[PDB]
């Protein structure tokens, strides 16, 4: 557990994630605060989103708990920060690194999946009135994800 | 009329129909020694109609080797007469009687007949009758480290269930015109060739919805075939298939017929030539007893061994057995003829009791027909086993001294064991230790810890407890009961009410763990198992792990410096459903049950906690405004539960329950259908509500409906409990109050700055001040499955069934809801007995200090199919460090409490390794990539001071060591794993 977490941390340190920066909170290895940069080709451009990662005691045999801290207007992310990611609930295997999870979350931010949504109202707006969805996403990422 | 408060865990293994048929069956048990009493105890706990005992032989001292209902004051009294009184207390629904004499015709009164300690001629006489009258016959025998079971249920036995597995079911994607049924994406049906299935909810092929079973031809892990469906239709879309299980007919042979041509069951495939040997050996034992006035061969006697081998030769010649007799094994059977071990008795009694249950219930696949077993690998080799050491001494351990000798008895009597847990396996282990004489010497001791209390459902498989003990601590009751069984354990047992975990290291510390000889786990969760495994690895103590699940069970042994630990293996994790599936799109009853549990927690537990914390913590609002993920939710909960919706009577509670019904079963569904209409399509043009997504429909409140009324009653009662009001159950008040209810209008909303903080502040200041409410608290609802008067399971069942009605899912009953929501683990007494027997058979290997890894056996078994298997433990992995052989698990570094710089220099100069990471507990003490200033501040500090500074907590006075995890790189930069560090404070 500890050795695997430190190996992942060192791998992150050796090769910068460029679009991400994860590190332990204080000195606790089972609680990380990661940062994600909004993709340029997305409504969340120019945004900084903070995520909290809680490694379970049985890591890597149980999925880490990843929750958004910054408010985001996304069909697959609810108000509590829960992320509708398959690799975090039942598809988790002891072979996925935190860099892969952050890349998956960035890809999710790149293009949402409204056909299996977590927030039905945002998904409905996305499917029906695309322009209003874009405006709402830009407003949210300007109000919350900046400063 | 089954008492589900007592048979709760057993009904999840057997079922209601099986137990109903079981409670109408009579069992006769001939022989009341250790094996007989074990079988009778298991049968009485199971719940058969009644049990009759027949054993007119007077009690003797050696009989106490495995008979725990006999005391030394009963010497000279018939065993059955002294055992019936103690057996009658185990279960109040199962009368226990005694018969002085047996006649053949009398056997017609019983559903099953079990025979032990009876000669072969009498067994033939009994079986010749029981076979032709269709009476189940079981014959069991235990000789030293050898055992035999024989089952004969008649020529036309009907077995409804052959494996004990739930019927397979699944969701279909498409069925072609040739019957090729395909599962949904990445879904495995699990069927096998020759199975029968029935389809329902099939679109395009209504003919398959009749329910007629159809053959299965598996074509792959995702598809199968059912034959030709040409006439019914061309193609079928979606639908659910369910397996159909058909009865089987099993034909048994009589004992007389099967003596000549037996049919063996092999408990192990490494020794497949032995059962033919034991078949001759046991018959030779019977012949020898007949030729010597019923006296078995004396322990470790060569003359008797030679005579027994001559009998074996004669029997083999007579039966035309074309098998070469193994003299060593046969003479070993001769030597241990008078042995009587409690572990073998427990193992065989569990197996035989399961066979009796199979006979009575016509369930699971029975043994067919001879089952010969041996644990000869347990015989000590580090002590002297001869005729002089194994001769009886006129004590209660004669049956065991006849197998192991007096020196091994002295070794056992000075054990210092530690038993974690006092559940069913704990009680069985304590009984076995008491019978074996463990820790009855001057230097012996037993320690048992358990923080739980005795409940009604625990009495069904924990025989050391009685109804008068409900509500008391398990460890104290178990210690008292075992001290009653073996008076020599008076003062040799210590009982703790401490949970084994990080918070109890002040009690189970270095001093406590340094005096032990072995640790035995009797736990039910993986966290405590892993913790105890880590502690044993650190202190280098043998560990005995054992677990059960329904009729399945396993036992593992961990030996220092020899095998791997318990945590070196991985088991399947628990399945948690996606949040989106639970929130909006459920398709199985489990999803609705999980949603109902979440609703219960969010309605009756969390808002109460928020209200209580607001009235206690002076600075709760400010902390919540910037700490919690939804301060507005917390403020709304506080307001609603304090001022806005505070009930003044139970009528207001009923109105609130009606409002919540509308909120959760009528309005959210309308909103969901407004967002995603039933005619909506996905981005690819396919219909949205297709496949795993079922279109819901809002519910209209009908008071006459049963589910609606149940939900209203449960919700109102729980709300009243939260506010401490007087609840009621008469339907008249509910019907009167709910008649005058006007539903508020609701229309789905289409949607379409910093003032929000101002609104939050306005809400906050609208709340009453904490000073105005002193001494006022709201009672939260803590989930409790085992109580049927708190409306918890009732509420969960009602909510789950209502949500199933929303999505057209088949509702479940309160039984299945309690099974799913409570995470109840099915349990049986027979499985507990079997695992206790196996663990105690490995314990003697541990005591003897066996070194080779081939002499130990990890065991697995499944009693529903009669499967037993044993495999050698996995050796601990080795590694190369600095050109030396290091054990990955059982090696460590021992260092003083030096400074961090000194530790790094030691690792550089001794091991030639560069330290890159050093951590202790859950804190990162040192990392190679930290800024130089931080390291320069931390380098000259001692390890203990560094840990205290980083963890912000002083070390406890009882702390005597530190366990450090270190990651280091070699000279070339290649990462090399190293064992942990043991800093001595
Ligand atoms: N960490 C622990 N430390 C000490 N004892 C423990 C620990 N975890 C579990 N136990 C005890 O282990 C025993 C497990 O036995 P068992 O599971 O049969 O009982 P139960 O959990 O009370 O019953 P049931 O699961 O049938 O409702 C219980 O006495 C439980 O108190
Ligand atoms: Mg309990
Ligand atoms: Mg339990």
């Amino acid at each position: 557990a500890l050795k695997r977490i430190n190996r992942e941390l060192a791998d992150l340190g050796k090769d910068p994630p460029s679009s991400s920066s994860a590190g332990p909170v204080g000195d606790d290895l089972f609680h990380w605060q990661a940062t994600i940069m909004g993709p340029a080709d997305s409504p969340y451009a120019g945004g900084v989103f903070f995520l909290s990662i809680h490694f379970p005691t049985d890591y890597p045999f149980k999925p880490p708990k990843v929750n958004f801290t910054t408010r985001i207007y996304h069909p697959n992310i609810n108000s509590n920060g829960s992320i509708c990611l398959d690799i975090l609930r039942d598809q988790w295997s002891p072979a996925l690194t935190i860099s892969k999870v952050l890349l998956s979350i960035s890809s999710l931010l790149t293009d949402p999946n409204p056909d299996d949504p977590l927030v039905p109202e945002i998904a409905h707006v996305y499917k029906t009135d695309r322009s209003r969805y874009e405006l709402s996403a830009r407003e949210w990422t300007r109000k919350y994800a900046i400063g | 009329t089954i008492d589900e408060g007592l048979y709760s865990r057993q009904l999840y293994v057997l079922g209601h129909e099986a137990m109903k048929q079981m409670s109408q069956s009579n069992v006769l048990i001939i022989g009341c020694k250790g094996l007989g009493v074990e079988i009778a105890k298991n049968v009485c706990l199971a719940g058969v109609k009644s049990v009759t005992l027949y054993d007119p032989q007077p009690t003797r001292i050696e009989d106490l080797s495995s008979q725990y209902f006999l005391t030394e004051d009963d010497i000279g009294v018939p065993r059955a007469k002294v055992t019936v009184s103690k057996l009658a207390e185990l279960n109040q629904y199962v009368p226990v009687s005694v018969v002085d004499e047996l006649s053949t015709e009398y056997l017609k009164n019983f559903k099953c007949v079990v025979v032990t300690e009876t000669s072969l001629t009498k067994q033939l006489e009994i079986n010749d009758f029981t076979h032709k009258n269709h009476i189940a016959y079981i014959a069991a025998d235990s000789r030293g480290l050898f055992g035999s079971i024989f089952c004969d249920f008649g020529e036309n036995f009907i077995c409804t269930d052959t494996d004990g597995n739930e019927p397979l079911t699944g969701m279909i994607a498409s069925i072609t015109d040739d019957g090729v049924v395909t599962m949904l994406e990445e879904t495995r049906h699990g069927l096998e060739n020759g199975d029968f299935v029935k389809f329902t909810e099939v679109k395009g092929m209504p003919g398959l919805n009749d329910g007629t079973p159809r053959k299965v031809e598996v074509k792959g892990p995702y598809t199968f075939s059912i034959g030709s469906v040409k006439d019914l239709g061309s193609a079928g879309y979606n639908g659910v298939f369910t397996q159909v299980k058909v009865p089987t007919k099993i034909s048994f042979k009589s004992l007389r017929e099967s003596l000549k041509d037996p049919e063996y069951v092999y408990p192990d495939f490494g020794k497949m030539m032995r059962p033919p040997q034991y078949h001759i050996a046991f018959q030779a034992l019977s012949a020898f007893a007949d030729a010597h006035e019923g006296s078995l061969p004396r322990p470790r006697n060569d003359i008797d061994a030679a005579e027994f081998f001559e009998f074996c030769k004669k029997i083999a010649s007579t039966l035309q057995f074309d098998v070469e007799l193994d003299e060593k094994l046969i003479k070993e059977i001769s030597y241990q003829a008078r042995g009587d071990l409690v572990a073998m008795s427990a193992f065989l009694g569990g197996a035989v009791a399961q066979e009796v249950l199979k006979a009575t219930t016509s369930k699971f696949y029975p043994l067919k027909q001879y089952f010969y077993f041996d644990s000869l690998e347990s015989l000590p080799s580090s002590v002297t086993i001869s005729e002089e050491t194994c001769k009886p001494r006129g004590c209660r351990y004669d049956g065991q001294i006849a197998v192991f000798g007096s020196e091994f008895q002295e070794k056992i009597a000075s054990l210092s064991t530690f038993l974690v847990g006092a559940g069913a396996i704990g009680c069985e282990m304590l009984k076995n230790w008491a019978m074996m004489g463990v820790a009855t010497g001057e230097s012996g001791h037993i320690s048992v810890t358990d923080m739980d209390s005795i409940e009604k459902s625990n009495l069904n498989r924990q025989f050391l407890f009685r109804p008068r003990d409900v509500g008391k601590l398990k460890s104290e009751c178990a210690s008292t009961a075992v001290s009653i069984m073996n008076p020599s354990l008076t003062g040799k047992i210590t009982s703790y009410q401490e949970r084994v975990g990080p918070e109890s290291e002040g009690i189970f510390g270095d001093e406590f763990f340094e005096k032990l000889s072995l640790v035995t786990n009797a736990l039910d969760n993986v966290e405590a198992r892993m913790y105890v495994d880590r502690r044993c690895v650190f202190f280098e103590k043998p560990l005995l792990e054992s677990g059960t699940l329904g009729t399945k069970g396993n036992t593992q042994v961990v030996v220092p410096h020899l095998t791997e630990s318990y945590g070196s293996s991985q088991d399947p994790p628990e399945k948690s459903f996606p949040i989106c599936t639970l929130k909006n799109f459920p398709n199985r009853i489990e999803h609705t049950i999980a949603w109902a549990r979440d609703l219960f927690e969010g309605l009756f537990k969390q808002p109460i906690d928020n209200v209580n914390m607001y009235l206690s913590s002076p600075n709760f609002l400010e902390t919540s405004l910037k700490t919690s993920s939804n301060p507005r939710e917390v403020l709304e909960n506080i307001r609603d539960y304090l001022v806005t919706e505070k009930p003044l009577s139970f009528e207001e509670c009923i109105m609130w329950a009606r409002l919540q019904f509308d909120k959760f079963f009528n309005n959210n569904i309308q909103q969901l259908l407004f967002n995603f209409p039933k005619d909506s399509v996905t981005s690819t043009g396919q219909p949205f509500w297709s496949g795993p997504k079922r279109a819901p429909t809002p519910l209209s409140f009908d008071i006459h409906n049963r589910e609606h009324f149940d939900f209203i009653v449960a919700a109102a009662s729980l709300y009243a409990f939260n506010y401490g009001l007087k609840s009621e159950t008469d339907p008249a008040i509910y019907e009167r109050v709910l008649a005058g209810y006007n539903p508020p209008p609701f229309a789905p909303k289409s949607g379409i700055a910093n003032k929000d903080k101002q609104e939050l502040k306005s809400i906050a200041d609208s709340l009453p001040p904490p000073s105005s409410l002193v001494g006022f608290r709201l009672t939260p609802a803590e989930f409790e499955k085992d109580d049927d008067s708190n409306h918890h399971i009732d509420f969960i069942t009602a909510a789950s069934n209502l949500r199933a009605m929303n999505y057209d899912i088949t509702p479940a009953d309160r039984f299945k809801t309690k099974f799913v929501a409570g995470k109840i683990v099915p349990a049986m007494c027979t499985s507990t007995a079997v695992v206790s027997g196996l663990v105690c058979l490995e314990l003697v290997k541990l005591v003897d200090g066996k070194k080779k890894i081939e002499e130990y056996k990890n065991g697995f078994f499944n009693l529903a199919i009669g499967l037993f298997t044993f495999s050698d433990p996995i050796a601990s992995p080795k590694m190369k460090v600095n050109g030396k052989e290091i054990d990955k698990i059982w090696d460590r570094y021992n260092l003083p409490d030096c400074t961090l710089q000194e530790l790094i220099d030691y690792f550089q100069k001794e091991e030639g390794l560069e330290v890159t990471m050093l951590s202790s507990g859950v804190s990162l003490l040192y990392a190679n990539f930290q800024p130089p200033k931080k390291l320069a501040e931390r380098l000259p500090l001692k390890i203990s001071e560094l840990v205290e500074q980083i963890t912000k907590k002083k070390l406890e006075p009882f702390r005597k060591h530190l366990v450090l995890e270190i990651c280091c790189d070699d000279a070339n930069g290649e990462d090399v794993e190293v064992p942990f560090i043991c800093i001595k404070l």
